[PDB]
This record gives structure tokens, C-alpha cells and sequence, in this order.
RNA sequence: UAAGAA
RNA sequence: UUAAGAGUUAAACCUAGCCAACGAUCCAUAAUCGAUAAUGAAAGUUAGAACGAUCACGUUGACUCUGAAAUAUAGUCAAUAUCUAUAAGAUACAGCAGUGAGGAAUAUUGGACAAUGAUCGAAAGAUUGAUCCAGUUACUUAUUAGGAUGAUAUAUAUAUAUAUAUAAAUUGAUUAAAAAUAAAAUCCAUAAAUAAUUAAAAUAAUGAUAUUAAUUACCAUAUAUUUAUAUGGAUAUAUAUAUAUUUUAAUAGUCCUGACUAAUAUUUGUGCCAGCAGUCGCGGUAACACAAAGAGGGCGAGCGUUAAUCA
């Protein structure tokens, strides 16, 4: 499973799952925090936002792409 | 409003307001909504989706929401069988304008009457009224232009070149007639004799009928055989070269050519299974007016809300609108 | 206008579609702030007549609520009423031509008439 | 339980067997196609029993389970008509014997499913111009032209307006041949009502039900009093039921303003109580709401209240 | 009614040399008629290319002279020397020292 | 909104309304005697008993309720000019029109408010002793034997 | 004018 | 002392009281409320943005003058931070625009004083970032965002069940497996445009909005009570006058289909991986759950999702 933990602009540290097939964040990304865990990750309380700051959207995503952030 | 998307889906099998063939057969072939072996959200959701589809489809989802009662309106008679109460869930629609002319049959279906409403062809009581939404009251008298329900309950306007098509086939035909009683006027006679007499009266012939000579066959003249190619795109020649004993002196359906509907007016095809006279309206056709007296109500035995689904599918309709589908 | 208390319109509605109330309002308050009373309101658009109604020949009405015994009331006590509603009470016969102006200083058509 | 399912006919049709690979057809247009019959080079389906008209004030309303979904007829002689196996129309092998004896109450049923939905009855224009002329002329009232013709009196008063209606049209030549075909034709499809008949007269003694009555209430009482409707009227503070029928049967100083030369408008001012006259302070706005308010203006333009 | 032009205001240019407010150039849309001084209304003034204020003034002053009242100019308020009230404190201390 | 029930469905408030005569009147007969009534004593006591000493700086009575003579008051609020007249000027003669309108309406005023509290304290006492009777009415008619009533049991003896 | 479900 | 009570503030004398486990004192947190909004069957609960009511503050603290009323957005002194004019100076945008920052996130450095108010003036009038309009923004709510008809295309031959043949016939499928009356075509509209007028907001006159709304499809008048036929100005034509008298449409996303939970017409790829997931859970070669095609179910100028409130 692909998180990653996250230092949101409040302080608090976080570990935030990455949702989608493939992921583009790496150390020193912009990243948008949501509510809503990973279930099977015990810790991991947030999840990223696909297609906002420095996380780019599924690539090659056909459905649901406005929860991954895909352009038509 | 929502935009108009398979209707009239055979496969879906909708029944919508509106006189269409194709709704003419999903009412026919539909029986009743089956509620058996369903839970009770499935049972709700049917009943929902079947009713939505005929009183006021075109409503969202939302304001249709906003527009519902739960107040169910009946009448008490102080001088037995049960009121079907419930069939009054949908009755709030029915002081709509654009259903008002639908039940007074002034259009073909509510969205006809919509774009009767929008054009400018509808009046309450004097005013020009061009919102679909406008409520009636008690009393109202409304109006249609009488060449807007004339069109909306006559037949379709056939186009110059589809009524030149059908006027040579009736030529052949005539012609065809023409030869087989000169030839023989003896078999001719006989069968006409015997189809006389297996009608029925009701047809307006047979009563003029009640009402052998070999002249007869001299008198039938046959029609000259016209070809479109040459005719084509000259409304004016082609109206002088069709004289037929029915049609005179025009082209198929376009007596005159400058009105809206099929011209010697005749009812639209498929009228008589949609042809509803309400209880909460007045109708008079000659002048295309209505009065609205009152808003439906439900009697001992009978409800004035129009409707083609039983008491127990609008039961569950308003079991589901109580609660927002809860 | 002058004075602490004063008759004015108060203006409520939405955009483009004023209407008023006539109140009896501190001179300090804000023009929508509650008044000291509501004296009734006024519909400054006329209500539309026919053209068939114009032929016969009506006059658009302009509506106006009031009420009487209380705006008199406020006139004794020393209120004073704006421009707007020294129109409309010089109209109503409240007020006499002593209140008009020199802008606003002609031949009657129609009378004045009370009904019941 | 619940699956899609596509609303194929619940009376017996033949389906499509082997198709040719580009015949691309379903079987609910087959159905269609067999209810419908041959469409003419006219476009006309002259073989199905609903596609004309009726002529005597019996509608033709559908019958799909009467008659098995077999709707096709034989438009000349109206005899019933099957599909045989080799694809020609004929006499059915059997016949019908729910289709002769048909009850009163259903031949004014549209829908064969709803049994509270009937037709109304079209009144003869010799009966409106009647109650025209008894209204209008004689001055009868319209409570006992009601109970003459058993006629509602809200439908007496629609009556008489629209044959006033009528009545200008028809001296203004506005009722056009077209209009009188289509209203002779409309007029031939719908029962006729009829005054004398007892069921098919109008009950006349209808009133609206209140809430305040709607709830079951019951009193004990002892075992010999009478309890007649006035003692319920006085229990439930309400008027008796017999005087709700018997009123259903059935000041402000102005002031209007000086108008002078060149003035578009007149005021006129209508006397109110303070304390009940304005528009009130921190009102409800419900403009962004889902209810909010719209009205109609005495132009009928959409304003919103 | 269109009125006399007087001897205090012969010409159309002398209405607008008397208004002021710097009408003067507002001289040419007019053709120097007395009935296109006296007939136009603001939409006329507004096609002819007439600003808001400008139009409006001009009204006022016809309006004036038609029911005999003087059309003297009247000068739109300015502010003080020492800048507006809410400005002045600063304006007057910087002024004084640089003074 | 469904505090808006209390007050009949009506959102929003007006401006509380001012009364135009802010005192009781000498006109008013019930209030008077009933002001310059006894007062009670004991549970129900309103004042100082006959031994008991209020506190050194403060009065033992309530103060003492100023009735408002109209007459009076129009006297002095609006007095009419007791020179004759003077009928020279414009202005003058338009501030003569208004304040003899001012005045004109002040009296109206004041003395329709008047005569409402007298009517209304007269309506008042009929309402009282019409009810007084319309009850009495009901309960009496509530007394006519029914025939019925024989079939109720009864036990009176006990 | 008070409905439950996994 | 105050207009005025009171340990309210100052002074003196006394008495020994006062509050508190039904919660004192202390600490933290917070502007408060409604005939306002949300929610619910209701009791209630939530909010306190909008509309209105009340309070408090106008960079921070104390004091003073005037005043009926001020610890005043005043003045004095001090603190903080900036500008210059370098002074017992000025300024402090929690007024309107606007900028930077912080933030997930909240707009024009707009027009007019025409209307309603407010200030000054005897008036004429002047001022008004109040206010009224417009701009930005689906933030919310409405209304519109097209009806009727429509399963073929060729041939040949006072009646009417027209009948023969030759072509073709997209995706899926081989019949209860459909996509689909959906397309296309046909008929008839209206919006927009184009021209003519053109009210109302305001009158004594003044209109920012404003390329106004509304109406008429050449223009009037003359009678009937919107539909009419007439009289007269247009109108090119052909040859004053028979004629007609602008043009004219159609533009939807987004989620979901194992159960809860509406979605049966099936297929393909992956193979406890990749992934999905509100809960149960799915994925290990036969996946209705992952990623997709077909079909389908919602809601719809929105749909989903997160954060929250009520139930
Ligand atoms: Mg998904
Ligand atoms: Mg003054
Ligand atoms: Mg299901
Ligand atoms: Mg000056
Ligand atoms: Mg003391
Ligand atoms: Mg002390
Ligand atoms: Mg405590
Ligand atoms: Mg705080
Ligand atoms: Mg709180
Ligand atoms: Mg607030
Ligand atoms: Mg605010
Ligand atoms: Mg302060
Ligand atoms: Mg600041
Ligand atoms: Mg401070
Ligand atoms: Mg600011
Ligand atoms: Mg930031
Ligand atoms: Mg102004
Ligand atoms: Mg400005
Ligand atoms: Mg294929
Ligand atoms: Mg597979
Ligand atoms: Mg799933
Ligand atoms: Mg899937
Ligand atoms: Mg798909
Ligand atoms: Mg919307």
C-alpha cells in the first residue's frame, strides 16, 4: 500500500494514503489532506487528493476520474 | 426542465402523458407493476419509478420533492365503497397549467403543452400566460389557440413530396379498380353487394347505402398515371392534375397548404385510448376554452386524478415521498 | 427634513422592485432600521392597466396602505415628513397645499374622493 | 428481490427464431409490430382496433387483458382477427367469450388497471344551451337548476360562462368548419350524460373534509342518550354538516387621490391599523431557500413574492 | 412649450456660455437651435454623445429658464486649500514645516 | 422559524406601538377607585403593615399615579393664539395653515383616544356580564334532567 | 403526527 | 461626590459578617438573541453567515475637556509600527475599492447621486464608498435550456386489409438480448438576431441601471368585443396595383450497478499483484466488487467527495 506521512500546515503530522494506480509524490511535495481512512492500514487516518498541488491525477484514468483527478 | 430522453423506451416500458403510439403500446403491454418477491425500498422504488414516469416526468427530482403534499384532499357525501384516498398523491400536479391542458386534451402530451404554454398560445382568464409552473384556481377559464389543438389532436401534415408518393399509388390503385369493373361488373357488383352486407352499420356508408344496370361500369373513368420526377417541386401543377372522387382538386392531406395539421382535419391516429374526459374541467372544443372547477378529488369509489397505475403503486409512491426515500 | 422624529420611506423589496414603508423614524437611525412606527407602506410601480383599459380610459393606481388617525397623530406631536411623503400625504388630504413648494407649487381632471 | 427487467408483454407473442445476421431486431418491436399490424403506404395501421375513432359515445378504451392482447380487427366488418403461423391475418380458431358480455363500469375505465379512473360525461349542447337559457334568462338560481339536472354548481357556472363563449365566437364567424369537425368528433367519442338516469347523475351532496373532523374521537355516553350530528358538531366545534352544504349551496374608508393635467397615475389610499399594516423587520427571506416565493403579476409576469 | 429667447439670453450659445460648467464645448452637437435646446430630452442628449452629468445639468438649467428662474452658475463644491477633513491634520502639519 | 406560530405564522416584528396617552386619564372611573382602593395586607400584602418601620432613607408608599387631564393637556400642548389675529405676510400664512392643522389633529387625537379607552372600558363590562350569563345559561341547561340519566346506576343514600 | 437496515 | 440609591468611588467609626457540594472562588472557552436559518413527528438540538435587535471595539492602556449623554475613531501622556516636514510632527483601511500575509477558502483600486435617506443652506443648490445599480464568483434558489411524427430504398401493377418483386440493413447476439423512436428524415413552432416603437421605477424637472423590460413582424385609423373585414401611408413586381410583404435554431455532465442500495445482455485484462472499500468485505486463472467495453440505475447545471449540523 503506497502512504505517506505528511506535516500539514496547522503542524500536525499525519499518514495519509495515496489512492489511484500510480503516484508521482516524492520528499518536499505539496500535498491536499481529506478525511476518510485506509481501511486495511492500521495509523493511516487521510488520504491525498489525486489532481491537487505537486500529486498529479491517475494517468490514463477513464472512470471516476473526478475522484482521481482526470481530465475528460 | 429535463431533457426529453427515450420516453418512450419499449424495452423500459414507461407510461407517459401523452396520446404517442409507441406510449400507446408500453400502456398495453404493461399489465400492472409487479410488487411480489420485492423488499419494501424495492417495492417503493418501483412504484416511484412507474408513477415519476407519468405524473410529471419532466419535473426534477428536487422540485418535485418540494412540490409534494402530504395533504390528501376527499369529499364527504352526506346522502358503500372505499375512496381511494391515495390516489391523490400526484393531485398537487394537476392545477398546473400544462396539465391542465393535457387533460382537457388541448395537446398531445404536458411537454406539448409546455411549448404551447412558452409560445404564447395559452391564456387564464384573459391574460397571456407563458409559464408552464402557473397554478389555477378554482374557477379559472383558460384557452388555446384553436389551430394549436387542432394540430396537437389532428393528424400529421404530410410534406409535398410524401403526399405525391401516396397520390400515385392511389392513382394505380384507382386505375386497378377502374379495370376490374369494366372488365367483369357482374363479380364487381356481387362483392360489393356482399361486403355490404357483412359491415356493420355503424360505418356512415352502409347508413347512406340504406338511405344490376350496366351504366354503371361506364361512368367509372380512369386516372391518368403521373410520374413524380417531371411534378416534382410545383405544388400549383401537381394540386390541377389530381381529381380524384374523394380528393378534389388537391394533394394528399394538403387541401390547403398554409395550416398546421392535415388539412382536411381528421382525428390523430390512436385517439381513442387516451381520449379522457376530466371530472375537474369543463371542456369546450368549439372555442378551444376550459373552466378548471376544482382540484381532483377522491369520492366513494372513485378519484379524479387520472392516472393508469392502481391504489397500491401510488401507496407506495407516497410512502416513498413521505420520507425523501428514506 | 428637520427634527428628530420625521415620516419617511423605509425601503424593502429586492432589486430593481422597491417598495416602502412609511415610518415614523428617529432622524439619527439607518433609512431600514425598525422605526419608531410603521405608518403603512407604498408600491411606487403603478399597477399595469389594459390597452383596451386605456382606451376606456383608467389611470394606473398607484397603492398606497395608511394608516390615518395615527399619521395625524404624528403630525400633531411635531413630526416631520420627508419630500416623498409630504407628496403622498398632500394627496391624501392629510395635508393642505401649505406644505407644497415653490418647485412644487394644473387643472384638475378628478376630485378627490373618499369612499367606504 | 429485484432484477431489471425488460417490460416484455404478459400476453403470449411470436418471437423472433433465427434471424439473418443484419436483421439486428428485438423482440419488443415484434411485439410492437404484431400489435400494431401492417402499416399502409399511407402510414396507417387500419387493422388494429384503436387506430379510428368511435361514433356512438362508447369509447374504445384497451382491453389487453380481455382480449389476450389480440387487438387487430377487420376495419370494414370489425370482426377479430389472429396471426396465423404462416404470417396472414384471419379468424381466430376460437372465439372470445370475455369480449361480448363486458360490464358497464369497464367500458368507461381508460386504464385496465386503475378501476377509480372513469370518464367523465359530455353534456348535449341542447342540455347547455338549457341550462344557458335557465340561468341567464329565466334568472333561476343555480342551486335548484343543479338539482333539476344533477349537475354540480360549480359546473353549472363553468357551463354557463363557456356558452357565453360560444355564444360570441358563433356571432364573430371564429368557429371555423375545422373546430366543428373537431368538436362533433370529440363529442361522438364520450357517453352523454344523461338527467334522468339516477347513477348517472351527479351526488350533490359533497363536502370538503377538515382535518379537525379526520381524527377518530369517541365519547362515552350513557347507554340511552341520543347523539344525533348536531351534538358531534358541538363536540368538535364545528358548524353542522347539513349548513356546510346549505353555504356551499350559496367596512375599509379609501381615499382616492387628486388627478390633474399630465399626472400618469392616481394614488389612492386605503386605510390600515398600526401594528398591522407594513412589511415587518428581520422577515424570513427565503430567496436562497428551496420554497421561496413566486407569484404571477396581473400581466401574468413571473415576480417573486 | 419652447419659450422666448430673451435679451439676457439670445442664442443658444449664450444659454451655454451662462450655464457653464464647461458646456462651452458642448456647443457644436447642438445645431444652435433653440428648438433642439428646448425639445431634446436625455436620450436624445444621449445618443448625441452628451455625459451623464453634463445632460443632466443641462435639463436642470432649461427646466430653470422655462419656468423663469435665474441660470446663473452654479459651481460644483470643491474641496478646502488644506485638503478634505479626514486628510487635513496631516496635509496642514506638512504644510506649515515645508512653510 | 416556528417561533413564528406564536404570533400567527408572522416572520418579522413591527415597532412596539406607542400609546398616544401615556398616563390614565381623569375620565376613568375604574382605575381611579381601584388605584384609591384599600390595600391589602398578608400573603397577598401590598406595603408596609401598620407596626413595621420602613428603612430611614426610602418612602413607604408607592408614588402617587398622576392621571392626565385632557383638557389640561391640550391647554397647554397646543394653545391657540390668543391674540386675534395678525394675517400679514406668505410664510406667515402658511405657518398659521400648519399650525393650526398641527393643532386641529393634536385635540383629534388626543380625545379619540379618549373616547377609545372609555368605549373600550364599556364593551369591557358587557363582555364581562354577557359571559356572566351565557355560562350560567350552559351550566343550568347542563341541569335539566335527561331521561336518559335513569340509566346511569346511582347510590345516592351512600 | 414517530418506519428502519448491514 | 452625583440629577439620583448603593462599600460605586474617597475619608472616618463600628459590628463579624458574606459566598460555597442545588458547586463558591479559580481557570479555560465564547459577542448575545429573534416572529432569523438548519433539522426533527415533536420535545428539542445546532448556527448566530445573511434579515433584524442588543452589546462591545475602531492599533494598545490610563486620564481629562466639552457635552444631557464620551474614559469619544476627540485631546493629553505612554506603548507598538511606519512615513517625512525632523516637529511639545503625521499615520494606524475592524468606511469603500485594493494589496501582501495566513488559509482549503470568500469578489471591482466599477457607475450614479436618477430613487430613499443623511449633512449644510433662507433659498438657489452643494456633499454623500450611506444608498441605489452594475462587475466577479454555480456560493444558494428559481425559470428556461423543442414539441409532434418517425424503422428503410427502389422499381412493377366514391374506391379503400393494396399486392408483387429487387436491393440493402451499423455494434452486440441467435431470441424473451438488446442498443433503438434512439438516429437520420418529415411537419409546426418559439428563443436569439433584424427592424419599428416603447412604458415603469419620478416627476414641476432630473433615469446610473440602460444596446431597459414589454409589445408589434411593414405603418396607422374605424367599428365590433383578443379575433376580424374595411379607409388611408409603405412595398418590389410585373403591368396607380391583381400580388405578396425580415429571418429563424437546438447546446450534459457526474456518480454508480456483490449486499445494505435502484441498476440480469453479457464480455475482456489482471491474478492475494495492480488495486477497490461508508460497513460486511473483494482480488490466489471462472473476479457480478480491481481496470475496462456493451447494456443498465440515479441525480442533473450540476454530480461526486471531504469537513461539519440535525435526525
Ligand atoms: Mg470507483
Ligand atoms: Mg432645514
Ligand atoms: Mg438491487
Ligand atoms: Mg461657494
Ligand atoms: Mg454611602
Ligand atoms: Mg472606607
Ligand atoms: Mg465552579
Ligand atoms: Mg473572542
Ligand atoms: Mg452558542
Ligand atoms: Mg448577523
Ligand atoms: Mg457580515
Ligand atoms: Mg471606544
Ligand atoms: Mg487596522
Ligand atoms: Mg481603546
Ligand atoms: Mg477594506
Ligand atoms: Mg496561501
Ligand atoms: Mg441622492
Ligand atoms: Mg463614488
Ligand atoms: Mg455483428
Ligand atoms: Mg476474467
Ligand atoms: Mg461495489
Ligand atoms: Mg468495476
Ligand atoms: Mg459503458
Ligand atoms: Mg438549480
Amino acid at each position: 500500500r503506497k502512504a505517506c506521512r505528511v506535516r500539514l500546515t496547522n503542524g500536525n503530522v499525519v499518514s495519509a494514503y495515496i489512492p489511484g494506480e500510480g503516484h508521482d509524490a516524492q520528499e518536499h511535495s505539496i500535498v491536499y489532506v481529506r478525511g476518510g481512512r485506509c481501511q486495511d492500514l492500521p495509523g493511516v487516518k487521510y488520504h491525498v487528493i489525486r489532481g491537487a498541488g505537486d500529486l498529479s491525477g491517475v494517468v490514463n484514468r477513464i472512470s471516476s476520474r473526478s475522484k482521481y483527478g482526470a481530465k475528460k | 426542465p429535463r431533457k426529453a430522453n427515450l420516453l418512450k423506451s419499449l424495452a423500459r416500458g414507461r407510461v407517459r402523458t401523452s396520446f404517442n403510439k409507441y406510449n400507446l403500446f408500453n400502456l398495453y403491454k404493461k399489465g400492472g407493476v409487479d410488487l411480489k418477491s420485492k423488499s419494501l425500498y424495492q417495492q417503493k422504488w418501483t412504484a416511484k419509478q412507474e408513477t415519476r414516469a407519468y405524473h410529471g416526468e419532466h419535473l426534477t427530482e428536487k422540485r418535485w420533492q418540494t412540490v409534494f403534499k402530504p395533504k390528501l384532499d376527499s369529499v364527504a357525501q352526506l346522502d358503500i365503497k372505499e375512496t381511494p384516498f391515495l390516489l391523490q398523491t400526484f393531485a398537487v400536479l394537476e392545477k398546473r397549467l400544462d396539465f391542465a391542458l393535457f387533460r382537457a386534451m388541448f395537446a398531445s402530451s404536458v411537454r406539448q403543452a409546455r411549448q404551447f404554454i412558452l409560445h404564447g398560445n395559452v391564456r387564464v382568464n384573459g391574460v397571456k400566460i407563458k409559464h408552464p409552473s402557473y397554478t389555477l384556481k378554482p374557477g379559472d377559464m383558460f384557452s388555446v389557440k384553436p389551430d394549436k389543438v387542432l394540430e396537437a389532436l389532428g393528424a400529421k401534415k404530410p410534406s409535398f413530396q410524401e403526399a405525391l408518393k401516396i397520390d400515385k399509388t392511389q392513382i394505380v390503385l384507382w386505375n386497378k379498380y377502374v379495370k376490374e369493373a369494366k372488365t367483369e361488373p357482374k363479380e364487381v357488383w356481387e362483392k360489393k353487394l356482399e361486403n355490404f352486407e357483412k359491415m356493420s352499420d355503424s360505418n356512415p356508408k352502409k347508413l347512406q347505402f340504406q338511405e344490376f344496370d350496366p351504366k354503371w361500369a361506364k361512368n367509372l373513368k380512369y386516372h391518368d398515371p403521373i410520374k413524380l420526377s417531371e411534378l416534382e417541386g410545383d405544388e400549383p401543377k401537381a394540386r390541377k392534375l389530381i381529381n380524384l372522387p374523394w380528393q378534389k382538386n388537391y394533394v394528399y392531406g394538403r387541401q390547403d397548404p398554409k395550416k398546421p395539421f392535415f388539412t382536411p382535419w381528421k382525428p390523430r391516429p390512436f385517439l381513442s385510448p387516451f381520449a379522457i374526459l376530466p371530472h375537474h374541467l369543463e371542456i369546450s372544443f368549439k372555442t378551444c376554452h376550459a373552466v378548471y372547477l376544482r382540484d381532483p378529488v377522491a369520492r366513494p369509489g372513485q378519484s379524479e386524478v387520472i392516472s393508469p397505475f392502481d391504489v397500491p403503486v401510488h401507496e407506495r409512491a407516497y410512502m416513498y415521498y413521505l420520507r425523501n426515500g428514506k | 427634513t428637520c427634527g428628530l422624529v420625521r415620516i419617511r420611506l423605509a425601503r424593502f423589496g429586492r432589486k430593481n422592485s422597491p417598495v416602502y414603508n412609511i415610518v415614523v423614524a428617529n432622524s439619527r437611525k439607518a433609512r431600514d432600521a425598525k422605526p419608531i412606527e410603521v405608518l403603512g407602506t407604498y408600491v411606487p410601480v403603478p399597477s399595469p392597466v389594459t390597452k383596451r383599459e386605456l382606451k376606456r380610459g383608467v389611470v394606473p393606481i398607484k397603492d398606497v396602505k395608511l394608516d390615518f388617525d395615527r399619521t395625524k397623530y404624528w403630525i400633531g406631536v411635531g413630526a416631520q415628513p420627508s419630500e416623498t411623503v409630504t407628496k403622498l400625504l398632500r394627496k391624501a388630504g392629510i395635508l393642505n397645499d401649505a406644505w407644497a413648494t415653490s418647485k412644487n407649487s394644473r387643472k384638475v381632471v378628478f376630485e378627490r374622493m373618499e369612499t367606504l | 428481490f429485484s432484477r431489471r427487467r425488460i417490460a416484455y408483454p404478459f400476453y403470449p407473442f411470436k418471437k423472433l427464431g433465427r434471424q439473418h445476421p443484419k436483421k439486428h431486431d428485438t423482440n419488443l418491436k415484434t411485439a410492437m409490430r404484431q400489435f400494431l399490424g401492417p402499416k399502409n403506404y399511407k402510414g396507417e395501421y387500419v387493422m388494429n382496433k384503436y387506430f379510428t375513432v368511435p361514433t356512438n359515445h362508447v369509447p374504445n378504451y384497451i382491453k389487453p387483458d380481455l382480449e389476450r392482447g389480440q387487438s387487430l380487427e377487420h376495419p370494414v366488418t370489425k370482426k377479430p382477427l389472429q396471426l396465423r403461423y404462416d404470417g396472414t391475418l384471419g379468424p381466430p380458431p376460437v372465439e372470445n367469450k370475455r369480449l361480448q358480455n363486458i360490464f358497464k363500469d369497464r367500458l368507461l375505465q381508460p386504464f385496465p388497471s386503475n378501476p377509480h379512473c372513469k370518464t367523465n360525461y359530455v353534456l348535449s349542447p341542447q342540455l347547455k344551451q338549457s341550462i344557458f337559457e335557465e340561468i341567464t334568462v329565466e334568472g333561476l338560481s343555480a342551486q335548484q337548476v343543479s338539482q333539476k339536472y344533477g349537475l354540480k354548481i360549480p359546473r353549472v357556472e363553468a357551463i354557463v360562462k363557456l356558452v357565453s363563449v360560444e355564444n360570441s365566437w358563433n356571432r364573430r364567424n371564429r368557429v371555423s368548419s375545422d373546430l366543428k369537425t373537431m368538436d362533433e368528433t370529440l363529442y361522438r367519442m364520450f357517453p352523454v350524460f344523461d338527467s334522468d338516469a339516477s347513477f348517472k347523475r351527479e351526488n350533490l351532496s359533497e363536502i370538503p373534509v377538515p382535518q379537525k373532523t379526520l381524527a377518530s374521537r369517541f365519547l362515552t355516553i350513557a347507554e340511552s342518550e341520543p347523539f344525533g350530528p348536531v351534538d358531534a358538531a358541538h363536540v368538535l366545534e364545528l358548524e353542522p354538516a347539513v349548513e356546510t352544504l346549505r353555504n356551499l349551496s350559496t367596512n375599509t374608508k379609501v381615499i382616492y387621490g387628486e388627478l390633474v393635467e399630465g399626472e400618469r397615475s392616481q394614488y389612492k389610499f386605503t386605510n390600515a391599523k398600526v401594528g398591522k399594516v407594513g412589511y415587518r423587520y428581520g422577515s424570513g427571506n427565503r430567496d436562497n431557500k428551496k420554497d421561496r416565493r413566486i407569484g404571477f403579476n396581473k400581466l401574468g409576469q413571473m415576480v417573486y413574492i | 412649450t419652447i419659450p422666448k429667447p430673451s435679451d439676457q439670453v439670445p442664442d443658444v450659445d449664450a444659454f451655454l456660455n451662462k450655464i457653464g460648467r464647461n458646456c462651452n464645448e458642448l456647443k457644436d452637437t447642438f445645431e444652435n437651435n433653440w428648438n433642439n435646446l428646448f425639445q431634446w430630452d436625455s436620450k436624445i442628449l444621449k445618443e448625441k454623445g452628451v455625459n451623464i452629468q453634463q445632460r443632466k445639468y443641462i435639463l436642470k438649467q432649461v427646466h430653470n429658464y422655462r419656468n423663469n428662474r435665474p441660470i446663473h452658475e452654479i459651481k460644483l463644491g470643491k474641496k478646502s486649500f488644506f485638503g478634505g477633513e479626514r486628510k487635513r491634520k496631516a496635509f496642514t502639519a506638512k504644510w506649515k514645516a515645508e512653510n | 422559524g416556528k417561533g413564528a406560530a406564536k404570533y400567527g405564522f408572522k416572520s418579522g416584528v413591527f415597532p412596539t406601538t406607542r400609546s398616544i396617552l401615556k398616563s390614565p386619564t381623569t375620565k376613568q372611573t375604574d382605575i381611579i377607585n381601584k388605584v384609591k382602593s384599600p390595600k391589602p395586607k398578608g400573603v397577598l400584602g401590598i406595603g408596609y403593615a401598620k407596626g413595621v418601620k420602613h428603612p430611614k432613607g426610602s418612602h413607604r408608599l408607592s408614588p402617587k399615579v398622576n392621571f392626565i387631564d385632557v383638557d389640561n393637556l391640550i391647554a397647554k400642548t397646543v394653545a391657540e393664539p390668543q391674540s386675534i389675529k395678525s394675517s400679514n405676510g406668505s410664510a406667515q400664512k402658511v405657518r398659521l395653515q400648519k399650525a393650526e392643522l398641527r393643532r386641529k389633529f393634536l385635540i383629534e387625537a388626543f380625545r379619540k383616544e379618549e373616547a377609545r379607552l372609555l368605549h373600550k372600558h364599556e364593551y369591557l363590562q358587557k363582555r364581562t356580564k354577557e359571559l356572566e350569563k351565557a355560562k350560567e345559561l350552559e351550566l343550568e341547561k347542563l341541569n335539566k334532567e335527561k331521561s336518559s340519566d335513569l340509566t346511569i346506576m346511582t347510590l345516592d343514600k351512600m
